[PDB]
């Protein structure tokens, strides 16, 4: 039951021994817009319950969302000193609400949650990341050979139609998508003629994106064999954290690329510049 | 139909042709050869064209002008005769193998530059020199298809010889085109493509030699290597606006 | 069975003093299975890679008449139970799949079926079928009187049962002629060998 | 199928070499202990114990291979149930003496299709080890239901073109989410073998054959090696639009890769 998992995650988050509430303080900072990246460490979960550690290590896709939702639920009860920001997204939302009186959780989200590899986990070479570790948590190491410039990536789209006033939503969970052509709002359906809605870039959500290629250390590579590469996707605060020619060790998720045989990429979670 | 009559006439030719005179003795030439080759494991025969003309001039004249169907009928007749000559076969060899018929004649050879467009789908005899060859690939003869949705099976489909395919059905009898070829339920034969170059003397002055693509099948594969002078007997056939590539289905090779 | 043959003997036969049992074509796996059940038998005829090398001397004469196994004493009862409960007596694949082993006996038992040997005279006399020693002895006894002590016999033997002649050292109610009992209570002289020609001239036996 | 049932019974009897010399009973235990899922079966032993199965396997590899794999799975389940539960299907590899099936890329004609062969040559090129999908486990957040699906392609035994990969909607159009960690993936590599340069006729180009490796058979040899591949020989049908040219290419599935020089 995923609900029980979420309750267990919340119970861990609210009460953490150190009894310094590291998670509580950090969630309060996030509610105060003082912190964006929250890195959950798995050794603490091992201290409480190692079964959850094994379960989260087997599939680091659902439990990331579970942790994000738990943090989102815990956030409201820590907003003490209101806000001191001037977000354009918040201005757009405020004016839209004012007109409304006259929402996906990801849309109302600015915290990114990442996990840290437990001390038990050991680093692996690029050649050692086989097909039996798809969807699991891995820790590769190597030399970065190429880094791309940071570009915005659409996360959720926010369309507006001239005929109606209800803004349309379109989450983007794929590398490619097709923009909405006709407005599906019930106001337009009643009119029997869908409006030619347009995407409002001001009300949309964008995230920093970066792509880098990690190679293999020459000494570790066998003499006969040639070195192999790997593509790593970096999003969020982890961007601008690596430069070409740097020895790094990356903890992330091994996933295939879909667009029966497929390519693979690494979803980075924690980047460390080892030597 | 007339096809049955033609097949019966070919069978009679195979079973009744004899060589020799009553002063020495008579020996059936093609029945004995068929028996000997089938027992040896080589499933082919070399039928001359003057012999067939002497037995039945009409039958020879229907092979010099419509080689496809008449050659197919001749091959089926050869298979039936070979089956009847060695009727009590040893255990495990009950099924009868298919026989390939090769043709030969003593006519004067033509030239590659003399092949007009009127002589299409006719037996031709052109000399030349081989300058290229390809790897021995596979060509299907019997295929079985199966629907992707309702898994209906339509087996024992026959594919025409030469560089000619088979248009797959659209209706399932299950979306449009639901049929795929079953991999293991396919019978294949050897397959090769050569390039014949005009003889070094027939080439006119101040002009480069011309070429022609050839097609070889079954026991004709791996018989000629590049650099050999050959005399080819085959069927002229086709594989810009309305332009079609033309090749030569080889049915006989005489390496010189 | 379809792989091996056993012969149970009473107490006193072949010079022994207790119940015996002889298995001619034994294998290493079957012998080890016997060891792990309490049977005490006795054949009268990489570190794991080194252990296999040691077994090579042991596994040389397997599937051959030199792997004869002799069980004695009360161990025959456990041998009977093991054979009844064994999983390799009945073949699971082949022509003799599912057929239980054949039992032969000179006297009646529960489930027995009376059978007869085929006799036909051509002078010569031919007898075919499973010939047990008492039948052969009785036939010789009859032919001695009938032929006035002059006849010759040609015996065709079943080879996988020739090693049963390997030496091993109150039967009045067993249901045998006293002469046959006297003959069968001797010491096995032949070894891995069986009679192939018997000749009787002037009431004297000269076996070949 | 009755024939398949008979083959399965005979192969299960062959594998359970317990009351005989414990060869293939020990081998299965060794494979389980070493955490593998492929058993190398020498067919000299099969020919010695059951000649009919040896010849039938050499002449019809597909059904006999399937039966042998299922018998091996049953025997492993007998030895240890949990280990058999870990792996969906076990694999079998062959070795020994094949007779007239000891061929080279030049003498590998089209009459050997569907027959277990053993090809000798020298590797020329190898591809990259990319994963392949076998089973995908989906989940519906609305109904709290876990869906499952199996896939197959034309480059595997029991070939079948499977479509509708990675479904996204339920019967009632409920959203579906794919759990990558619960799905099963396997490797895939493609090689090419060439006839030995010393045994190739002069003038003519050397011949070649394309082979397919999967699972533990990947990254077993590099270009320039003298190898000896063993596996089934089969054709790959090609369809263009609504037409088939009829000139299919030939592939060699592999179940045992052995080096020679070492
Ligand atoms: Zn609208
Ligand atoms: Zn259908």
């Amino acid at each position: 039951d995923y609900q029980a998992e979420k309750e267990k995650c919340k119970t861990f988050l609210q009460e953490f021994y150190k009894k310094n509430f590291k998670y509580g303080v950090q969630l309060a900072n996030i509610a105060h817009r003082e912190q964006v990246a929250l890195c959950i460490d798995l050794d603490d979960l091992a201290e409480e319950d190692p079964e959850l550690v094994d379960a989260i290590c087997e599939n680091t896709r659902r439990y990331t969302n579970l942790f994000a939702d738990a943090v989102q639920e815990l956030l409201p009860q820590y907003k003490e000193r209101e806000v001191v920001h001037k977000d354009a997204l918040d201005v757009y939302i405020e004016h839209r609400l004012m007109m409304e009186q006259r929402y996906p959780p990801e849309l109302m989200r600015r915290f990114e949650l990442y996990f840290k590899a437990p001390s038990s986990s050991k680093a692996r070479v690029v050649r050692d990341v086989k097909a039996d570790s798809i969807g699991k948590l891995v820790t590769v190491r190597g030399i970065v050979t190429r880094v791309t410039e940071v570009k915005p990536m659409m996360v959720v789209a926010t369309y507006t139609c001239d005929q109606c006033g209800a803004e349309t939503y379109q989450p983007i969970q794929s590398p490619t998508f097709m923009p909405l052509i006709m407005c599906p709002s019930r106001e337009c359906q009643t009119n029997r003629s869908g409006g030619r809605l347009y995407l409002q870039t001001r009300g949309s959500k964008f995230i920093k994106f970066q792509e880098l290629k990690i190679q293999e250390h020459s000494d570790q590579v066998p003499v006969g064999n040639i070195p192999r590469c790997m593509s790593v996707y970096v999003r969020g605060e982890n961007t601008r954290l690596a430069q070409p020619g740097d020895h790094v060790g990356i903890t992330g998720v091994f996933l295939p690329m879909l667009r029966l045989l497929s390519e693979t990429y690494l979803e980075s979670h924690r980047l460390v510049k080892m030597n | 139909a007339k096809k049955s009559q033609l097949k019966k006439r070919f069978r009679e030719f195979l079973r009744q042709y004899r060589i020799g005179t009553d002063r020495t003795g008579f020996t059936f030439k093609y029945r004995d050869e068929l028996k000997r080759h089938y027992n040896l494991g080589e499933y082919w025969i070399e039928v001359e064209m003057e012999d067939l003309a002497s037995f039945d001039e009409d039958l020879a004249d229907y092979l010099y002008k419509q080689p496809t169907e008449h050659l197919q009928l001749l091959e089926e007749a050869a298979q039936e005769v070979a089956d009847e000559v060695t009727r009590p076969r040893p255990a495990g060899e009950e099924t009868i193998q298919e026989i390939q018929v090769m043709l030969r004649s003593d006519a004067n050879p033509a030239n590659i530059r003399s092949l007009k467009s009127e002589q299409m789908s006719h037996l031709v005899k052109i000399p030349g020199i081989i300058i290229a060859a390809t790897a021995v690939r596979a060509k299907a003869t019997k295929i079985s298809i199966q629907c992707r949705s309702c898994r209906n099976t339509i087996g024992n489909i026959a594919v025409r010889p030469g560089l000619e395919g088979y248009a797959m059905p659209r209706k399932c009898n299950c979306p449009l085109d639901p049929y795929f070829i079953i991999p293991d339920k396919c019978k294949c034969v050897d397959f090769q493509t050569l390039k014949l170059q005009e003889s070094p003397d027939a080439v006119p002055h101040g002009e480069l030699p011309r070429h022609m693509q050839l097609y070889c099948d079954r026991y004709l594969c791996d018989k000629v290597v590049p650099g050999n002078r050959v005399t080819i007997m085959g069927i002229y056939s086709i594989r810009g606006v309305g332009i079609r590539s033309s090749y030569i289905r080889v049915v006989g090779i005489q390496v010189d | 069975t379809y792989q091996f043959t056993v012969l149970f003997r009473a107490a006193g036969l072949a010079g022994s003093d207790v119940i015996t049992a002889v298995m001619s074509p034994t294998t290493r796996g079957l012998r080890e299975a016997m060891k792990n059940e309490g049977i005490t038998f006795s054949q009268p005829l990489d570190s794991i890679s080194i252990k296999l090398r040691k077994e090579k001397n042991e596994v040389k004469l397997d599937h051959k008449p030199e792997s004869v196994v002799l069980v004695k004493g009360t161990n025959t009862f456990t041998l009977l139970n093991f054979l009844i409960n064994c999983k390799s007596i009945v073949a699971a694949a082949g022509l003799q799949a599912g057929l239980p082993p054949t039992l032969l006996s000179p006297v009646a038992f529960r489930g027995a079926t009376m059978h007869a040997l085929k006799a036909r005279s051509v002078f010569s006399l031919e007898i075919t079928g499973p010939i047990m020693p008492h039948s052969l002895h009785s036939l010789t006894m009859l032919l001695q009187s009938a032929q006035r002590g002059s006849f010759s016999a040609g015996l065709y033997t079943h080879e996988p049962t020739a090693v049963f002649n390997t030496p091993i050292h109150d039967l009045q109610n067993c249901g045998l002629h006293p002469c046959t009992v006297e003959q069968l209570t001797q010491v096995n002289e032949l070894g891995k060998l069986s009679l192939r020609h018997l000749e009787m001239t002037d009431y004297r036996y000269t076996w070949k | 199928d009755h024939e398949l049932r008979e083959a399965q019974r005979e192969y299960l009897d062959f594998l359970d070499d317990d009351q005989d010399q414990g060869l293939y009973h020990g081998k299965v235990r060794d494979m389980i202990g070493s955490n593998e899922h492929r058993l190398i079966v020498n067919l000299n032993d099969v020919r010695r114990k059951n000649d009919k199965r040896a010849n039938l396997m050499l002449n019809d590899a597909f059904a006999e291979t399937i039966a042998f794999q299922r018998a091996l799975k049953d025997l492993v389940a007998s030895i240890d149930a949990t280990y058999a539960k870990q792996f969906e299907e076990f694999s079998v590899g062959f070795e020994g003496s094949f007779g007239s099936k000891h061929v080279s890329p030049r003498t590998l004609t089209a009459s050997l299709l569907g027959s277990l062969v053993c090809v000798e040559g020298i590797v020329t090129k190898c591809s990259l080890v990319r994963p392949k999908v076998m089973r995908s486990v989906h989940y519906c957040p609305a109904t709290k239901k876990t869906l499952e699906r199996k896939y197959s392609d034309l480059t595997s035994l029991e070939a079948f073109p499977s479509s509708s990969i990675y479904p996204t909607k339920d019967e009632e159009n409920n959203p579906l989410e794919t759990e990558y960690g619960l799905s099963t993936y396997k490797d895939h590599q493609t090689l090419s073998i060439q006839e030995m340069p010393e045994k190739a006729p002069a003038g003519q180009l050397p011949r070649s054959v394309d082979i397919i490796a999967d699972d533990d058979l990947v990254d077993k040899c590099k270009p320039g090696d003298r190898v000896q591949i063993v596996g089934i020989y089969r054709c790959l049908p090609s369809k263009q639009g609504g037409f088939t040219s009829g000139t299919f290419r030939t592939i060699l599935l592999a179940n045992n890769i052995k080096l020679m020089s070492k």
